């Protein structure tokens, strides 16, 4: 919506508390050593706002503590605040506050410092405008790839329950499970000649209008994810024009820009030089077409050049203009594309939170600096 | 031995009959995103018999240069590489095709599949080796899979995964010859060690390697490698964990273990697999990947004073502080036409200081 | 872009410093011919590669 702060009690690695300068308006830069702590801040707050690490068996949420420079800490706090600029949240406030205790056993949640459960959270949190189903905008380490290397299929699956039908195809085939195997059963009574063959007639019609509106959903997103792809695509890569395809049947990724000759090929039998380019673009193409409160990224930038970075760089900020956008950087060229800078440090088995400037930001993760 | 010259025809992004050459100990190369790069490596990892399966290849006939388009340049493409070593033999090998169809060249003659074995099993790389061979994101594949598929592929590469999905259907019905036979356990215990004096022998090895190699890559006492096996007897049969314990923490289950690491972890095991029957030549792409530039020279140094006894290195990198002390900065620059091409040119950061 | 400000051969260029920011500057004039931006091609193993600013500078 718009961060304005985060304030963490022994997590995983601050075993201190972390009041620091709010986070700035549009976007800000992470930076330190590598194990810093940087990855630990984005799943604290994917488990503040979603309960992908909040909803397994009471054993690993203990090691979801902080066990850094001493014993396992009973008790550890998480809580972000923000700032109702837009009159987002339902509720008047003009700082939106959440919050949860994670403990031994307890989990339970704090709006705005008010005693508020699992359930009167995730209501709260949907009329907030958040993706629990699918966790869009909180990809985390390792996607820009995992999507990439792999076929058709799950990027099928990706688009798909981002729009979110999941329950849709576990019970269609499920319906049309039954009706392969009992064929037998009206041919026995067709050989014998008597209703249910209208009935088959119902089940066709029934199951055709029953379908009807789930892939016109999908088109209802789909044909926007589609037509913005190619705007943004084309945006990133001056000669850019890849597109979607549609064909239950699946779907095509293209490619196209500055090439004009020969190169329109599907991304999986191509080289690692575009995928993160595809991967990053669906995810701005989402951000156009489905607006998102903010929005969180992780390492990004791991496989291509600086060439990327610049163009990157140019298109977020301006981009940054629709909602807040906030990553980990490494490299100082997108770095400097950052309204404030924030880093990690690291000591004594206890990681260390500082507001970095943009002197120190450009010079020590530029110079290696390492030791040991 | 030491590699000098590679001569290349119709691949991708490589149009014309360009030789390449020659190599150092520890040469470096770097360029543009999709500059055919990784196609060097493709063409390394063809060149020695590679399974042409999963090249991005439907048999033979998407493996030439715009052929995956339906423009292929022509019906036939080949590499052709240049290994000089000790013995005195300065010899060739060549991978060929015409159309959907391979043949194998030892000094300009036709070479068959097992044949190819027997004198490629003579410089020391099993046929189904494949330990040396990385990917753009290798260091960032091994580690996210469960334990059991690294049980398998460890214990493939000692000539004895072929046979454990016959051995697997063997345990459970010998329990009725038990509860009746004798003859048979007498002989189940024959396979029984040809399990495992063919397998915990690379195991332990490579148990052994993975400390000091975990050492080399950090110096740092309590960042220690330990590849613990559960129910070692029969080891494979479940997973097998691991715990790559960072300077800083202490032994933590592969669970809550923090991703950019996975990347040393991986870089230590690619080291130690090459404890095992090491390859005189090594090739690397996009070492800068997950590795913050803290533990980047760190790396670079271990592989660059690592290097020098009996195996070469080849290596893509990013990071401004590698390049700052590497030897070699070959490159290869792409160039438009009907399709992509690349083109090979040859500086050596030994002449920079 | 630092490769547009060299745009103001390349042994000279990269003579006098430490292989750092020489190399940096080789990968970057290797770079900016991707699209065709200078000429250049070698031909023999080893030596000098010659480009001067071309169709985009
Ligand atoms: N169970 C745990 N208890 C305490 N600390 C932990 C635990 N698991 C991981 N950590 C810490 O988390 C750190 C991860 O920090 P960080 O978020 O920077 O991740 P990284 O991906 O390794 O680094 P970077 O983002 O710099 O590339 C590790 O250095 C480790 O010390
Ligand atoms: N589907 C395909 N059909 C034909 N040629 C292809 C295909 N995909 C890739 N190529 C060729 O491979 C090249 C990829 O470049 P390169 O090998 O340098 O990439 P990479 O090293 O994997 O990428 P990165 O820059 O992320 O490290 C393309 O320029 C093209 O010549």
């Amino acid at each position: 919506m718009y961060i304005k702060q985060v304030i963490i009690q022994g997590f995983r690695s601050y075993r201190d508390q972390t009041i620091v300068d709010p986070f700035s308006s549009k976007h800000n830069v992470i930076v330190g050593r590598n194990g810093s702590g940087k990855s630990n801040f984005f799943y604290a707050i994917q488990f503040v706002l979603s309960d992908e690490f909040s909803h397994l068996r009471p054993e690993q949420r203990l090691a979801l503590l902080h066990e850094g420079t001493g014993p396992r800490v009973i008790s550890a706090f998480v809580e972000i605040i923000f700032d109702n600029s837009d009159n987002r949240l339902p509720i008047d406030k003009e700082e939106v506050s959440l919050r949860r205790v994670i403990g031994a056993k307890k989990d339970q949640y704090f709006l705005d410092k008010k005693m508020v459960t699992k359930n009167d959270v995730m209501n709260l949190l949907e009329s907030a405008g958040f993706s629990r189903s699918n966790p869009y905008y909180i990809v985390k380490q390792g996607k820009i790839n995992q999507m990439a290397t792999a076929p058709d299929s799950q990027r099928l699956k990706l688009l798909r329950e981002v729009a979110g039908t999941r329950v849709y195809d576990e019970r269609k085939e499920e319906s049309i499970s039954l009706m392969k195997e009992t064929e037998g059963k009206r041919e026995k009574i067709n050989e014998l000649l008597e209703e249910l063959d209208r009935g088959y007639k119902s089940i066709m019609e029934l199951m055709n209008v029953l379908e009807l509106r789930k892939y016109e959903a999908i088109q209802l997103t789909f044909k926007q994810v589609s037509k913005n792809f190619s705007e943004v695509f084309q945006k990133l890569v001056p000669g850019g024009k890849a597109t979607l395809v549609m064909k239950f049947t699946g779907v095509g990724i293209r490619v196209s820009f500055t090439g004009k000759q020969g190169e329109m090929r599907e991304m999986q039998q191509l080289s690692g030089g575009q995928k993160s380019l595809v991967a990053l673009a669906l995810i701005f193409a989402i951000q156009k077409c489905d607006p998102a409160p903010f929005y969180l990224f992780d390492q990004i930038d791991q496989a291509l050049d600086a060439q990327h970075r610049k163009a990157v760089s140019d298109m977020i900020m301006e981009l940054a203009v629709h909602a807040q956008f906030i990553t980990t950087t490494f490299r100082p060229e997108l770095l400097e594309s950052a309204d404030k800078f924030y880093g990690v440090k690291f000591r004594n088995k206890v990681s260390h939170i500082d507001v970095i400037t943009a002197e120190m930001a450009k010079d020590f993760v530029e110079d290696d600096t390492t030791h040991g | 031995g030491f590699l000098k010259l590679i001569e290349i025809e119709n691949f991708k992004s490589y149009k014309g009959r360009q030789i390449i050459g020659p190599f150092q100990r520890f040469t470096a190369i770097i360029g543009p995103n999709g500059s055919g790069k990784s196609n060097l490596m493709d063409a390394i990892s063809f060149v020695l018999g590679e399974k042409t399966s999963n090249l991005r290849v439907k048999t033979l006939r998407d493996l030439i240069h715009g052929a995956p388009v339906g423009k292929p340049a022509a019906n036939r493409a080949f590499v052709s590489m240049v290994y000089s070593e000790e013995g005195a033999e300065d010899r060739t090998f060549a991978r060929v095709i015409v159309g959907g169809s391979s043949e194998y060249k030892i000094n300009n003659k036709v070479v068959q599949l097992h044949e190819y074995s027997e004198e490629l099993e003579k410089l020391g790389i099993l046929i189904k080796a494949r330990n040396f061979l990385v990917f753009q994101g290798a260091v960032e594949s091994i580690a996210m899979k469960n334990p059991k598929e690294r049980t398998a592929l460890f214990e493939e590469i000692s000539r004895s995964g072929e046979l454990a999905q016959e051995y697997d259907k063997r345990k459970k019905e010998m329990v009725k010859a038990e509860e009746d036979a004798k003859k048979a356990k007498q002989a189940f215990e024959q396979i029984k060690k040809e399990r495992f004096d063919r397998f915990n022998a690379c195991f332990e090895s490579v148990a052994t390697n993975i400390d000091e190699i975990y050492k080399a890559l950090s110096r740092n006492s309590s960042a220690q490698a330990f590849l613990g096996p559960e129910n070692p007897e029969e080891p494979y049969l479940d997973g097998i964990n691991y715990n790559c314990v960072a300077p800083g923490k202490r032994f933590r289950p592969m669970d809550n273990l923090s991703g950019g690491e996975k990347t040393v972890a991986a870089l230590a095991l690619l080291f130690a697999i090459h404890s095992y029957k090491p390859a005189p030549f090594f090739v690397l792409d996009q070492i800068d990947a997950a590795l913050d530039n803290t533990n980047i020279g760190k790396v670079a140094n271990y592989i660059k004073e690592q290097s020098t006894c009996n195996f070469q290195a080849i290596v893509i990198s990013l990071k401004e502080e590698f390049y700052t002390k590497a030897e070699s900065l070959i490159g290869v620059y792409p160039e438009q036409g009907d399709c992509v091409i690349s083109k090979v040119l040859t500086f050596d950061l030994t002449k920079y200081p | 872009k630092r490769t547009q400000q060299m745009l103001h051969s390349l042994l000279e260029l990269c003579r006098n410093t430490n292989r750092k920011q020489a190399a940096a500057k080789f990968y970057s004039f290797l770079v900016l011919k991707k699209q065709q931006a200078i000429e250049l091609t070698q031909e023999e193993p080893y030596s000098d590669i010659i480009a001067t600013p071309g169709p985009r500078f």
